[PDB]
């Protein structure tokens, strides 16, 4: 009776933990693959930094696309994601996340902004054409607005995964504060910056905006992956711990 | 038949051509590491109704498609 | 109290630095030039004051460094970004190195896309081909004598 | 002794119904003693004696996977390591249901043949490394040691000659190409029939399957020996070579009503006949 | 009130064995708020008695019937989800709840204001 | 007889006393025995001796809902079946806290009445659909959850009051109804009637208030064409009235003291069925 | 057959243990299909029997050993994969099954239309 | 030193499992030098018997108190950084390690000399 169920019970952990520790293993695979980068990394959005990054600081829609994890056990990340969502709220809002996690839990919590997500079953590595495809889907059924925030995970160390953001104005407005940058002592980090761009075909400078759009989300998905690696490596390890105890 | 920029398809579309065909040129002993920076492999979608998701289907995600 | 940018934990003759998706090939390395190609030809980047953006064609780059030797890459597009300072970052989708191509295989998909072209699916689609075919071509011609 | 369980119970009747004190179990104080002076009696005596022979195999009933009962516990403290059953192994499909693991023979290196000691000490490199790697891509241990696991599945008992064989190829790698299901039926054609000789590439001058009484060659000279090693090795070559390109070619093409079953028949017939 | 301090103390004890398992961020979003109401309550269960002075260095708490079922209620409803854990840890009634959390406020805005102090 | 655990216990201080050999747990060796005669002497008589009855309710305490105790294992193994009362589900909420999956009647659907034989087989596929899909919003999802919210009650209801508030949630009156507003619903169907107090009523015999009705439902059940139009008419009056008047104001009162005012209706609703 | 059912059942077991701690979509693509004819199995292995007719509500099931033997075979073959999965939940031989899941494509199509 | 044995080892099995997730390389300087140390600890402790001739092929070594305190004091202090891991195995006090360790670069001189050629 009770020698036999308590057995079970024991038997029960035992392969809780072989099954916990496959996911253990797999992940430390994974972040082997994905910490091949850290050495490289931050050089190829150098010029990235010029044309979007804003100093600080709700008229026509406000896109939002944050970056979730597939299946949960990651620990504090979606949920941090969460927290970011919850305290900027606008009245004109508009929410694309990016994650099945993302995609279950802002369907429930915000049916009135959310539209659709996107999901990625991490077979390949995070490339190009999956960030312009984000980028592409962001205005499609989204269509234009006047910003389209993407706020991901910094990955900067193996236990402090950082919350971080990029906020790419729409074209209208980015126009305006480049000619502003290029006609004026105000900026001065891009006076030549925008000068030498304005100089260039109008064409140039619309593809220069798609293109290090879509190289700002190549970063943040590529940089929420080794996040996403690294805090479940952490929340995988708890978990056995909380296994061996029992 | 000669300009893809005429018949829609923007520039980020064109460099996924560009570099899916930079891919298929690449040599037998070493095309493996380059076709995972490339190669298809996600979906738009949301839930309705219960547990089946629609699939959206705007942005092409292959390249034939484009 | 509010969120820090993606930005803020990134940091910092020629000395270019030439990158592919998210990740360096060469990191602020001295040299003698680069040679891109892409809209008004093949501009050859070289040290100056100018400052300057460049669009790129499905080309070959060129790295001269300062003692003689070269190396060789072949990109997809991108741009290439020329600062005041003798510098610039050659920001790319993807940049093979030549070497990493074939010169059979190539030649070899240049025929199976022709075959494509004629049963297309509409003027829409035949485009997407003449692309494919464009940097095939180019493919071919920078592994040949150049 | 089938069982000594029974024995026991048996026993403990006598016992208590003489009003002998019990003690764990409500068995007697003397309970070991009854197992141990039985078990004793069993051994391998002197060349100044005869050097004959008394081998023992007690079973003992265990309750739901447990070893921690006082008959048990007592049976396995006298014998030389034992033989463990296991019920999921049993229904999982592997029979005998043998946990590898959890059995053991404390005299095992010195007791078997010459031959038999030389496959054997690999196998247990390569079964230690596979169990691991299921736990936690196939390598070339993955590979072979799932086809270990296929061979000792088996109803009736092997000749020793017919087993050592289908064990000698599967550590050298002769069934690499070949899949995990039909390791019984290429085991099957090895021993009854032959594939050599089945009208063309045969040329052993000595060594086939057809002849048993090569079996005490193998016992004396072992596989592993310049006398049988370069003829075994033809036998083995030809067999894969044939059933991989004559044989093993139906299961790409076979794929359709009354053909998938007349295969399934096949191959679940030989698991029975080693 | 009585009831449903039963009530969610009994859900609460189903949720400390998932969050063993699984994790604290694997619970969904009402769940989480009934886990930070259900760890207040346990702590507000917590009561310094006047005889054990010796033993916990602190006055005793008589606390009056009126205000145990008035500050329980509020807690339920989640009239103080603002309010921290460590406040209902050791105290009376609701009027020593926000005394406690008054003084944990101050404490906490003098210890930030001195790693605030140094700049560059 | 409440209970049989402390007449066990009884039995044992008597045997141990007089050198009786005990066996499990100190019991001597015909404890069994001892509840055994006791229950089956609680039989149903023929119709040539009568045809009278002694119906049995032996209570039996167990510690910390273990089942494997000598004198529970005993009782079940003699009774037709238990109605197993779990207190995870007590202090939970649900009172009588009856735990469906563990308890069990061994001759249940012969000793039902044609009336309440007839909705009660479609709960148990509701219900054990409900159970499935609850631990991996269907028709069974909705109207399951309705069955658990009528189930709890302080004091026994009478059989029509019972039987006419299951039906309702059988065919499926209270699905627009919300889950907490049950207790509400079944409270003002019972005592209360909405289609003669605001005004459309029209039914010439089938009502609440009648409480004669009970031994007619007894006879014809309510799926009979003598009740079913008569009964459809009630329910539908009262969905209705209580979804457009009195379920409104649910969505309004979003206040203090409007809220604490609408807790204390509903939990007074939970004891009157 | 027979051990095939027995030797299914195992496999189940075994994944039924991954699910609940990984999940149903992290397994493989050949597992998943041997958990929807294993679950079946389970079904498929209850009967209403006619003893019983007071407490199932259902006319009792006869299965005959020819029905027992090529039913069972046909699922594990994976013929009736396209069969849902509550049709084989308490009934008898194949013919019921079929009888069910045709009841069952009926009773859905009428709830769908309204 | 017999605690600074049981400390150093103690680091080892939690730079072991850090070995597994990240790599050897990347490690920091003055851990590898805990790593090289502590192999050649394990490596040490290991002794071939007297009565274990035949098992071995080696003759037995019986190792002195002193000469045991001495030799792995040393370790701990570094002076046998220079002399090689295998050296350490299956030997007994710091004599036979470096009489080893005279073997092992006077037969990998040869071998080299022999690819120094072909």
């Amino acid at each position: 009776g009770k020698l036999r169920l308590y057995k079970e019970k024991l038997e029960g952990y035992n392969r809780f933990y072989s099954i916990v520790k496959t996911i253990k293993m797999v992940t430390l695979a994974k972040y082997r693959a994905a910490q091949g980068r850290i050495r490289t990394r931050d050089f190829s959005l150098r010029y990235t930094e010029l044309a979007f990054s804003k100093p600080q600081a709700a008229k026509n829609a406000l896109v939002y696309i944050p970056i979730t994890t597939n299946r949960g056990s990651c620990g504090a990340l979606n949920s941090n994601i969460v927290r970011c969502i919850d305290s900027v709220v606008s009245s004109k809002m508009v929410l694309m996340p990016v994650g099945k996690r993302g995609i279950d839990s802002f369907s429930k919590l915000y049916p009135d902004e959310f539209r659709y997500g996107i999901i990625n079953d991490m077979k390949e590595s995070m490339h190009f054409g999956y960030a312009t495809f984000v980028i592409e889907n962001a205005y499609e059924v989204s269509k234009d607005a006047d910003r389209y925030q993407v706020i991901f995970n910094r990955f900067v160390s193996a236990g402090v995964q950082r919350n971080a953001v990029y906020n790419i104005p729409s074209y209208e407005k980015w126009k305006e504060d480049l000619a502003d940058a290029a006609s004026s002592d105000n900026q001065k980090n891009r006076y030549l910056f925008a000068n030498a761009l304005q100089n260039e075909e109008e064409q140039l400078i619309r593809d220069f905006f798609d293109f290090h759009a879509a190289l700002a989300v190549l970063n943040a998905v590529g940089e929420n992956e080794l996040s996403e690696q690294a805090a479940r490596l952490v929340a995988v390890e708890g978990q056995l711990t909380n296994i061996s105890s029992l | 038949s000669s300009s893809w920029r005429d018949h829609g398809i923007s520039y980020l579309k064109y460099l996924n051509v560009c570099t899916e065909t930079l891919h298929s040129t690449v040599k037998e002993s070493r095309r493996a590491k380059y076709e995972r920076w490339s190669k298809p492999c996600y979906t738009a979608q949301r839930p309705d109704g219960a547990g089946g998701q629609e699939t959206i289907d705007k942005v092409p995600i292959h390249t034939k498609d484009y | 109290h509010d969120l820090p940018e993606g930005f803020e934990f990134m940091e910092h003759t020629l000395r270019l630095t030439l990158t592919r998706q998210d990740e360096f090939l060469l990191r602020e390395e001295p040299v003698k030039c680069v040679t891109v190609t892409g809209t008004n030809g093949e501009y050859g980047i070289y040290p100056g004051h100018a400052y300057k953006i460049v669009q790129l064609n499905p080309s070959p780059l060129t790295v001269e460094y300062t003692d003689g030797t070269t190396k060789k890459y072949f990109v997809s597009g991108g741009f290439a970004h020329i600062n005041n300072e003798g510098s610039c970052d050659v920001n790319t989708v993807e940049c093979t190195l030549l070497d990493d191509l074939d010169l059979a295989i190539a030649e070899k998909e240049l025929a199976a896309q022709q075959a494509a072209l004629g049963s297309a699916k509409d003027d829409k689609a035949k485009s997407v081909v003449e692309i494919r075919i464009s940097v095939i071509e180019a493919v071919i011609a920078a592994l040949k004598h150049h | 002794y089938d069982d000594l369980s029974k024995q026991a119970v048996a026993y403990r009747q006598i016992s208590l119904l003489l009003r002998r004190p019990p003690g764990r179990e409500a068995y007697p104080g003397d309970v070991f003693y009854l197992h141990s002076r039985l078990l004793e009696r069993a051994a391998m005596l002197s060349p100044g004696k005869g050097g004959g022979s008394v081998t023992a195999l007690p079973i003992v009933e265990t309750l739901s996977n447990d070893v921690t009962a006082y008959i048990v516990t007592n049976v396995i403290s006298i014998t030389d390591g034992q033989i463990y059953l296991d019920t999921k192994l049993f229904t999982g499909g592997q029979r005998p249901a043998v946990n590898i693991g959890l059995s053991v023979s404390r005299v095992g290196s010195s007791a078997q043949n010459a031959a038999m000691k030389g496959v054997a000490g690999k196998l247990k490199g390569i079964l230690a490394e596979y169990r691991k790697l299921a736990a936690d891509v196939q390598t070339i241990p993955m590979i072979r040691g799932a086809r270990f696991v296929a061979l000792f599945n088996q109803k009736q008992p092997s000749y020793f000659m017919n087993a050592i064989v289908s064990l000698y190829a599967c550590l050298n790698g002769y069934l690499d190409d070949v899949k995990v299901q039909y390791v019984k039926f290429y085991e099957y054609l090895l021993v009854h029939r032959d594939l050599g000789i089945m009208y063309g590439t045969a040329k052993n001058k000595f060594f086939y399957m057809y002849v048993q009484e090569l079996n005490y060659l193998i016992r004396f000279f072992t596989l592993n020996s310049p006398i049988l090693h370069g003829e075994l090795e033809e036998m083995l070559k030809q067999h894969t070579h044939l059933f991989l390109q004559h044989y093993q070619s139906k299961m790409n093409a076979i794929k359709s009503e009354k053909d998938v079953k007349a295969l399934k028949n096949l191959l679940y017939s030989c698991k029975r006949a080693v | 009130v009585a009831q449903d301090v039963v009530q969610m103390l009994t859900k609460y004890r189903e949720l400390q064995d998932i969050i063993a398992v699984l994790g604290i961020d694997e619970l969904s979003e009402e769940d989480k708020l009934i886990v930070d109401r259900a760890r207040k309550l346990v702590k507000f269960l917590s009561q310094p008695f006047q005889v054990a002075e010796v033993f916990t260095g602190m006055t005793g708490h008589y606390v009056q019937l009126d205000d145990t079922i008035d500050s329980f209620s509020g807690l339920l409803m989640g009239t103080y989800d603002q309010v921290p854990e460590m406040a209902f840890y050791m105290v009376g009634g609701i009027n020593s709840v926000l005394e406690k959390a008054k003084k944990m406020a101050e404490e906490a805005a003098e210890l930030e204001k001195m790693r605030r102090a140094r700049v560059a």
